[PDB]
């Protein structure tokens, strides 16, 4: 019995959070 | 653009001056060595980095040294 | 204004480009002592007039290696002058840039790039981290 | 044979293999390769030898290169 | 130069190479 | 001691390989040497131990005799190099071997293990450090 | 059936989606936003 | 004549008749004593 | 000529023979070596 | 001049699509950024480490999330040996039936592919069981990448970048990092083995949820802290233990039994659990060696300057001047670099030859296609990253090594040394090449003729000696763990050897990969791996000595780590910078790597196949590899896709002919160099220029690849066709034959 339709989609909200960070580093960086 | 420079080893043969293919090189009186001359690279904007002078070159080591740096246009060799 | 007749050539694929009319251009004028057959630095070959010519050439090296080993080391033609000309109209004269052939040395020229000291005393470029020096620039 | 029929070395497989080059790659260098492949003691061992020797002068070529 | 510590050192390294092949050769067990 | 080594002439498998083999002269006498002298693995073929006190003098004759033979060519060639240094031409006397010389240096090079030994001790072997050329560290 | 692509897994209309997306849909406007980047003038 | 036995001394001419030379000796040791062997050489034969 | 071959094998590990460049599928016939073949043989009488 | 790139003026102010390439190259070069002090050198590096390590906990929740919602990691569970594990779904539009119906397969009804990481194994072992657990495994490391790009961007800000004294405190990291990040994480883990790997093993659930209420050992802390240690080793799991299952099972946490479990055929979890726990107490002392704030400890620059031996006058350790090394190494982050290169090649040859002879994971010996996968994995990357050591090692010399700092000491002799050092090199080498080439020709004419008697045939017996003396009675040696009575095995003085009778268990087992039974095909080819691993020391070293300059160039240390050539004078020049030695390097690992890989891979299928002998009677001649194992091996995997129709080998097949490509289009970047194409886009550009309609004209005026950037774009083909044709091989080879 794998993950149901929820989970993937909290996944998918969870994975916003470390993809902003990524363009504030990566921006960051670039400074 | 490319960076030449002449070092003190120099003997004024003028051949490198001569195997320039874009005349940077021109030769300019000096009293370091018996020829009283030494070459000189006032033009190293139009040095295209060939390194035909370092060919032409007789001393040991190298009396001229060319050091390949930023390209543009005229160093690249580019016509368009 | 640069005056001469450029000599007689059918036309090729190897002249100008857009460069020549946005960046910059170069001209070799001379005088010959007759008409003869002279081979352009891009192929092909063109026939230079009695008189004195103009050639407009797209680097500075096409002028070099026409005067220099052609116009000179062929034809005995030592009056050769290159300019460069800019697209605003501004022309100036590069070579011999003062009025003596380079390798023959002339009074008054400076030294330029001189290194005082021989080329295995630079120091090594762990002595110059982050004060942008190259060794060959070092005093 | 007798009846005028014809068996071809290779079956006729030109048409539908060479159109693709994994059909040159097994239908012609790996399977027409089986005689050269395994001729070890025999009296084509020769051409063996020097399968592998062509080989190796290919690779030998690609330092200086 | 009889070079002691390089010679000192080398023949230690060399016992235990030969210390081995004893065990190897079933000199010693 | 080695087990999974046994002689050729009680290997079955090496037995069906003699008796397989062609009858020629490529086969005839050497398999009869291999039978003797050789140890054969599990595959019926010979294998070269080095575990073995015994047939020693298997691994240090075909040792010896190729180290003396590798050491009179290149003892032969070096006395040559060292002989030609001197002449005036010594890269013509390299195109063009001198054959008074290249006798010589080859007649030399028969005791060039005691040639050398000698060499080593009086330090006429090797050049000093500092006389050889080398590029800027 | 053995015809299309499916998923027995969660969400299968996502890779529907997503495999267009990411490979043939964005690429090209993020290779406008890179080009565009790497063109500016000083 | 000198001028052709200083050509014989040439290297390439000396190393053909050298490398010659070896091959002979080698090939003939093969046909004398054909399947010579690491743990063979300089036995008697069974 | 080369990419097309290409074409053929990705259409053939798709599973897709019908989309392949082949006499089976998309034919690209060579009418006018076909033409000549025709030719040559009628000029004899065959 | 344009914006990009941010870091160098002199590529901003390049007119040519050469500008756009070499921002690329360089953008990570940090220390020819213009205006870069070394402050600001530290701390964009520390963020960009932060940077990498959010990537890596990303692609390990992205590895976990498709398992959890693509897999089959619950029906795995039940049957290991049988299910094939899925990576994750498939979703190609271009696919036809044929194709979907082939690689919908292992019991899934979508298209899939089959994992071959291991990954499945490693979380079975681990105490994993659920799709839940993995789900919220990837939650949780989505988090954690979210904690480290969060403290990137926190420590770029002004009150938070550290300062430069503070990157530059040696002691301090040492100590942590011994004790805290190998210590402490050791430790962590063997707790995360006895609380809740080896209680799931036993069939008993503990997660989150009940782990605090319940104890791993009936004897609880209390035996920890009375001395009663040996409790916890007592009623280890039984030899008829079934794993993931109370069947069989013991209550120990910390044994010493050695082997491997009878069921499984992987490491004791147990034995795992006191591994990691000696190994914290053994890390968490050498983290305290070194003096940071409290007077006690060593200080490594006194240690290095040290010359005085309990009074005695040396040069240093071992009589060799060991002094300025601590100024050198901690000024140059490129020294730093080799060693942490090197090391982890090391770390990862290690783990490639001790993960496929010691299987860690519950039935991951049985499982072909992954043991080949991990193997060849483990040890391509350990050759990038020793190329890389060494690549790095060149840098050093030229941008951070100076005469005067290091004068006299061991750093400063071996570079007096080079000749003698590269020459000894290049003598190995050529002895390896001229006699281990020479006799695989030799055995190829005698086998050809049909002499297969007269090969020559040596048995590697310094190797079947070691095999003996670690407990392999096949040999017949009767020396130290082969022989009961020795003093090795009996262990005198104390007879502590509980490790012995599982270890000969395992050693004798001929069904596994411990100490693989070798003859005289192992010993030709570990002298060809030899030949490898000298010639690409010998073309690395040669390039990190050579740096600094040579008779050819005396002055290359002022021309930098990588530049083209010194021109056509003097001779000719390509190729002379340490750079091309590094990349002429890259050529000699994939080929060192590939005698690796074959010799593992063709030795493992014999066995695998139930045919030992096929690799013994022709491993000793090189037909006998190009035949048996590319020829033999090739037959199932150019079939995945046929005139006759398609199979789930079909991606290998044609992934097979991509590397091939990949690797042709190489010979064209290295064959052909750049004056032919400058040439060619000249002409090119006089078409453009003179045809109607075309109203794009260039920002960038096109021109050839540099002479450097070819050969690395032509190297990046060569390896990425290296790697994909192999790869393609391997599993379609092994994974077409077997699960
Ligand atoms: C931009 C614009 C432009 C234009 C217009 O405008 C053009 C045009 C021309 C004419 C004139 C001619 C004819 C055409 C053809 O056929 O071929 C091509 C094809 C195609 C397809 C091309 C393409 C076209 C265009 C590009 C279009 C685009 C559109 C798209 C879709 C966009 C997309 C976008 C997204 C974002 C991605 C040509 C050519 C040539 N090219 Mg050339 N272009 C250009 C671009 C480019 C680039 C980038 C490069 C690099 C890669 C090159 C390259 C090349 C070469 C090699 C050659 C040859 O050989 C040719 C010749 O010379 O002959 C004679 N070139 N061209
Ligand atoms: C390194 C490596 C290697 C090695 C090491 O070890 C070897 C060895 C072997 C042996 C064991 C034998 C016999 C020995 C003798 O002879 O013995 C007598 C002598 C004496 C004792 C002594 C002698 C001495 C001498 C004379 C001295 C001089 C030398 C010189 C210097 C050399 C140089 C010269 C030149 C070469 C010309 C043999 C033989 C064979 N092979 Mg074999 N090898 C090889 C190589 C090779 C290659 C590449 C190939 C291809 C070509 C082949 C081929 C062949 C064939 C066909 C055959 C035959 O038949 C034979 C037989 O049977 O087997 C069994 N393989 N081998
Ligand atoms: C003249 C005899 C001679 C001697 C005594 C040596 C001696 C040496 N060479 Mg050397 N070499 C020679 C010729 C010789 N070389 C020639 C002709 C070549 C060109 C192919 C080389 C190429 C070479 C390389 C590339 C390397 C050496 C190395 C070495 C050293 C250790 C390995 C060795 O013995 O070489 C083994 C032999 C070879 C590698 C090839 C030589 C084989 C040729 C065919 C011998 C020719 C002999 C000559 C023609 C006889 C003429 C004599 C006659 C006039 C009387 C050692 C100092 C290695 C080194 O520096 O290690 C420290 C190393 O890397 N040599
Ligand atoms: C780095 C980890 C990683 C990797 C390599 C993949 C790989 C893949 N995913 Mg995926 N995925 C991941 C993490 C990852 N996933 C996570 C954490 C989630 C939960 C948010 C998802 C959710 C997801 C869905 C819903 C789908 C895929 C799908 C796919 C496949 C097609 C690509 C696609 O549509 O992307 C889609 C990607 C996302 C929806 C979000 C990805 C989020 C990760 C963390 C981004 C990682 C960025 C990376 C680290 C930066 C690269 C730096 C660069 C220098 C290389 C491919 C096998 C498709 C599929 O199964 O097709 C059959 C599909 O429909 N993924
Ligand atoms: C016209 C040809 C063509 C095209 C365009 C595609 C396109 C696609 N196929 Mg596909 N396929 C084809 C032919 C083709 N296929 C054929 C002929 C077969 C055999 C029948 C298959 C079999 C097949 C399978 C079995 C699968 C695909 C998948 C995919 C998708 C993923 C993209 C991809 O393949 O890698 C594109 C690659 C990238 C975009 C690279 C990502 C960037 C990363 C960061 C690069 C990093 C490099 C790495 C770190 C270094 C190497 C690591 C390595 C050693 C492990 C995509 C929709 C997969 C899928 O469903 O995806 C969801 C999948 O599982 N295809
Ligand atoms: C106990 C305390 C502690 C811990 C756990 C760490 C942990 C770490 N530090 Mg660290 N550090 C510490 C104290 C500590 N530090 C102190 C006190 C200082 C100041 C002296 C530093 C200064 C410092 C710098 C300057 C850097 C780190 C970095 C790192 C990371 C290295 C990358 C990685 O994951 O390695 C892998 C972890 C493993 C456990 C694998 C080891 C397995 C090996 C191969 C087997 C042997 C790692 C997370 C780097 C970083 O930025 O990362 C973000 C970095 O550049 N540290
Ligand atoms: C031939 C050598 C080889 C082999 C067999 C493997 C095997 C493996 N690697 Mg791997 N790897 C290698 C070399 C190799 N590695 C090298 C040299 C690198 C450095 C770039 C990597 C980087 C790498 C990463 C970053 C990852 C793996 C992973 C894996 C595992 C899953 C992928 C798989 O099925 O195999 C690989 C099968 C292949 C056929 C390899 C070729 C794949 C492509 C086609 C190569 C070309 C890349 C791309 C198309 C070109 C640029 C775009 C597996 C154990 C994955 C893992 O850990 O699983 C969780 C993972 O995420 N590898
Ligand atoms: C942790 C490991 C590590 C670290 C921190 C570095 C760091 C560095 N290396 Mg280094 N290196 C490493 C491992 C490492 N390397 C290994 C293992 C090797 C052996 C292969 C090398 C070989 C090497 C060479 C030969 C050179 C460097 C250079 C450099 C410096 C500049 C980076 C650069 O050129 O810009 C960034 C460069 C790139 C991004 C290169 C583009 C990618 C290449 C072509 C791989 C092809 C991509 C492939 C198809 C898919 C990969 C996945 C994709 C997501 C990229 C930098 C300090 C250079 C230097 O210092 O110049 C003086 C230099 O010349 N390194
Ligand atoms: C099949 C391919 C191949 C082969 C055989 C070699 C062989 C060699 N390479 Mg090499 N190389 C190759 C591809 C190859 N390379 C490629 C593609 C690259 C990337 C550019 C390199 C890069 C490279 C570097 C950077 C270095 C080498 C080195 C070496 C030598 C070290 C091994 C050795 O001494 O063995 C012994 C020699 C051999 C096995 C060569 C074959 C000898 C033949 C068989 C003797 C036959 C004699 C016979 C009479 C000839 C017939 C007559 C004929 C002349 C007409 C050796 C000559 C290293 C070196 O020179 O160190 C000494 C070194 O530094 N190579
Ligand atoms: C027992 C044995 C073994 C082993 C051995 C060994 C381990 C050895 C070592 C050795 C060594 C460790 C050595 C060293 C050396 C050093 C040096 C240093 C050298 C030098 C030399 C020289 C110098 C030479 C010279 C010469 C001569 C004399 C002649 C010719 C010419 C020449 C010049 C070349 C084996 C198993 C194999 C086999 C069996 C037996
Ligand atoms: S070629 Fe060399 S020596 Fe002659 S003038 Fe020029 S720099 Fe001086």
């Amino acid at each position: 019995m794998n993950i149901s339709d929820t989970q993937v989609f909290v996944a998918l909200v969870v994975a916003l959070l470390p993809g902003l960070l990524a363009f504030r580093l990566a921006t960051e960086l670039y400074k | 653009s490319h960076t030449v420079k002449i070092y003190d080893t120099c003997i004024g043969c003028t051949q490198c001056v001569r195997a320039c293919p874009t005349d940077v090189l021109e030769m300019v009186p000096w009293d370091g060595c018996k020829a009283a001359q030494i070459a000189s690279s006032p033009r190293t904007e139009d040095c295209v980095g060939c390194k035909r002078c370092e060919t032409a070159c007789p001393t040991d080591f190298l009396s001229i040294r060319v050091y390949l740096g930023a390209e543009t246009t005229r160093s690249m060799g580019l016509a368009y | 204004t640069l005056e001469g007749q450029t000599p007689i050539f059918g036309g090729g694929t190897g002249g100008l480009l857009t460069k020549a009319e946005r960046e910059e251009k170069y001209v070799i004028t001379w005088t010959s002592p007759k008409e003869q057959v002279f081979e352009m630095p891009t192929g092909g070959s063109a026939i230079m007039r009695q008189g004195k010519n103009k050639l407009e050439i797209a680097r500075k090296e096409y002028g070099i290696a026409l005067g220099g080993q052609q116009l000179r080391a062929k034809f005995k033609i030592n009056d050769y002058k290159i300019y460069r000309v800019y697209p605003n109209g501004e022309t100036q004269m590069i070579h011999p840039a003062d009025g003596v052939f380079p390798e023959k040395v002339n009074q008054g020229r400076p030294k330029v790039r001189y290194v005082d000291r021989n080329i295995g005393s630079n120091p090594s470029p762990a002595k110059l981290k982050f004060s942008g020096v190259q060794p060959y620039d070092a005093p | 044979d007798s009846d005028g029929i014809v068996t071809h070395l290779t079956g006729g497989n030109f048409a539908t293999s060479s159109i693709t080059n994994n059909g040159w790659l097994r239908d012609f260098l790996w399977a027409q390769s089986a005689q050269v492949i395994q001729s070890y003691n025999s009296s084509l061992s020769a051409y063996g030898l020097m399968f592998l020797a062509g080989h190796f002068i290919f690779g030998f070529s690609l330092m200086f290169l | 130069a009889p070079f002691p510590f390089r010679t000192i050192v080398s023949l230690i390294l060399l016992a235990g190479n030969i210390l081995v092949a004893a065990i190897y050769f079933h000199i010693i067990n | 001691a080695n087990s999974t080594l046994v002689p050729c002439s009680k290997s079955p498998a090496f037995q069906a390989r003699m008796k397989n083999a062609p009858d020629t002269y490529y086969f005839n006498k050497p398999f009869k040497a291999y039978a003797k002298y050789e140890l054969c693995g599990t595959d019926g073929l010979p294998h070269l131990p080095l575990d073995r006190l015994d047939r020693a003098t298997d691994v240090l004759v075909p040792i010896g005799l190729f180290l003396y033979v590798a050491g009179f060519i290149g003892w032969s060639g070096r006395s040559y190099l060292r002989a030609t240094k001197s002449a005036s031409d010594p890269e013509m006397k390299e195109i063009f071997i001198d054959l008074p010389l290249a006798l010589q240096s080859i007649s030399k090079a028969v005791l060039w293990p005691l040639l050398a030994l000698q060499e080593f001790l009086s330090g006429d072997l090797t050049a000093r450090d500092e006389e050889i050329p080398i590029s800027p560290r | 059936d053995m015809t299309q692509l499916t998923g027995s897994y969660a969400a299968s209309w996502l890779p529907w989606i997503m495999i267009p997306l990411i490979f043939y849909i964005l690429p090209f406007p993020v290779f406008a936003l890179i080009f565009i980047w790497i063109e500016k003038e000083a | 004549m000198q001028h052709v036995f200083k050509y014989l001394t040439l290297a390439p001419v000396m190393a053909t008749f050298t490398m010659v030379a070896l091959s002979v000796v080698l090939i003939m040791l093969q046909i004398w004593f054909p399947g010579l062997q690491y743990g063979t050489y300089f036995k008697p034969t069974p | 000529s080369f990419a097309m071959y290409c074409h053929n094998d990705t259409m053939r590990a798709f599973g897709r023979p019908q989309d392949m460049f082949s006499d089976t599928g998309i034919q690209l016939q060579p009418i006018f070596a076909q033409w000549i073949q025709h030719i040559h043989t009628a000029a004899v009488g065959a | 001049a344009t914006k990009f790139p941010k870091f160098s003026q002199d590529l901003a102010q390049d007119p040519t699509t050469r500008r756009i390439w070499y921002a690329m190259a360089t953008a990570h070069d940090f220390e020819l950024h213009d205006g870069m002090t070394e402050e600001n050198l530290y701390q964009k590096i520390f963020a960009s480490h932060f940077g990498h390590l959010a990537i890596i906990f990303l692609w390990a929740s992205g590895v976990l999330f498709h398992v959890a919602w693509q897999g089959n990691f619950e029906q795995w569970i039940k049957d290991p040996l049988n299910v094939r594990p899925i990576a994750h779904a498939i979703w190609d539009a271009q696919f036809g039936p044929p194709a979907i119906e082939a690689f919908t397969r292992a019991g899934a009804t979508n298209p899939v592919d089959i994992c071959y990481s291991g990954v499945y194994h490693w979380w079975y072992t681990i105490g994993m069981r659920t799709n839940n657990e993995l789900y919220v495994g990837a939650i949780f490391l989505l988090l954690l990448a979210a904690l480290f790009l969060f403290a990137g961007w926190l420590h770029l800000q002004p009150r938070y970048r550290p300062t430069l004294g503070w990157f530059k405190s040696a002691e301090p990291r040492l100590n942590h990092h011994l004790a805290g990040l190998f210590g402490v994480s050791s430790l962590a883990w063997a707790a995360h083995l006895i609380h809740v790997a080896i209680p799931e093993s036993r069939g008993q659930h503990v997660g989150w949820d009940n782990f605090l209420f319940t104890p791993p050992h009936p004897a609880g802390l209390g035996a920890f802290f009375t001395g009663n240690w040996s409790a916890y080793a007592q009623n280890p799991d039984t030899a008829q233990h079934v794993f993931n299952s109370s069947q069989g099972a013991g209550t120990a946490i910390l044994t010493f039994l050695g082997g491997f479990h009878p069921q499984t055929q992987s490491l004791w979890l147990t034995d795992m659990a006191h591994h990691h726990v000696a190994i914290a107490v053994l890390f968490i002392i050498a983290g305290h060696m070194y003096r940071t704030n409290w007077g006690i400890g060593h200080s490594i620059k006194e240690m290095l300057n040290s010359k005085s031996f309990f009074g005695a006058k040396v040069e240093g350790p071992f009589n060799l001047p060991h002094q300025g090394l601590y100024d050198t190494i901690n000024n140059s982050l490129h020294f730093q670099l080799s060693f942490a290169l090197a090391a982890l090649g090391v770390a990862s040859s290690l783990t490639a030859q001790h993960m496929y002879s010691m299987p860690p994971y519950a039935f991951i010996g049985q499982d072909f296609t992954t043991q080949a996968a991990l193997y060849t994995h483990h040890q391509y990357i350990a050759g990038f990253l020793m190329v890389g050591a060494f690549s790095h090692a060149g840098i050093f010399w030229i941008r951070d090594y100076d005469p005067e700092q290091n004068k006299g000491n061991v750093l400063d002799r071996m570079l007096r040394h080079k000749e003698a050092i590269i020459s000894h090199l290049s003598w190995v080498s050529l002895f390896l090449g001229f006699h281990t080439l020479g006799l695989y020709v030799h055995n190829d004419v005698e086998v050809a003729f049909g002499a297969a008697e007269k090969q020559v045939l040596i048995e590697p017996v310094f190797a079947q000696f070691i095999q003996a003396a670690h407990g392999k009675a096949l040999y017949g040696f009767n020396t130290l763990l082969s022989n009961p009575d020795s003093i090795a095995s009996t262990a005198w003085p104390n007879h502590a050897n509980v490790w012995l009778p599982g270890w000969l268990d395992a050693v004798n087992n001929t069904t596994n990969s411990l100490f693989l039974t070798i003859g005289p095909g192992d010993f030709y080819v570990h002298h060809a791996i030899a030949l490898g691993l000298h010639v690409t020391t010998l073309v690395l070293v040669k390039g990190a000595l050579d740096a600094r300059g040579s008779k050819l160039m005396p002055d290359k240390k002022d021309f930098g780590y990588a530049f083209p050539c010194d021109g056509p004078g003097r001779g000719g020049t390509c190729d002379i910078s340490a750079w091309d030695a590094s990349y002429l390097a890259v050529f000699w690992m994939l080929n060192t790597l590939g005698w690796v890989t074959f010799y593992w891979h063709w030795k493992h299928l014999a066995i695998w196949e139930g045919n030992i002998a096929q690799f013994n009677e022709s491993s000793t001649y090189l037909m006998g590899w190009f035949r048996d194992y590319l020829w033999l091996h090739s037959a199932q995997l150019i079939n995945g896709y046929n005139p006759y129709g398609t199979n789930s080998l079909a991606i290998w097949s044609w992934m097979f002919l991509w590397g091939h490509l990949a690797w042709a289009v190489s010979f064209m970047f290295l064959i052909t160099w750049r004056g032919y194409w400058q040439e060619l886009i000249e002409t090119l550009v006089w078409a453009h220029e003179k045809t109607p309609l075309s109203f794009g004209y260039w920002r960038d005026k096109p021109v050839a690849l540099s002479i450097v950037q070819a050969r690395l774009v032509g190297l990046t083909h060569f390896t990425v066709g290296y790697i994909a044709t192999y790869g393609a091989f391997l599993i379609a080879s092994t994974a077409g034959k077997f699960g």
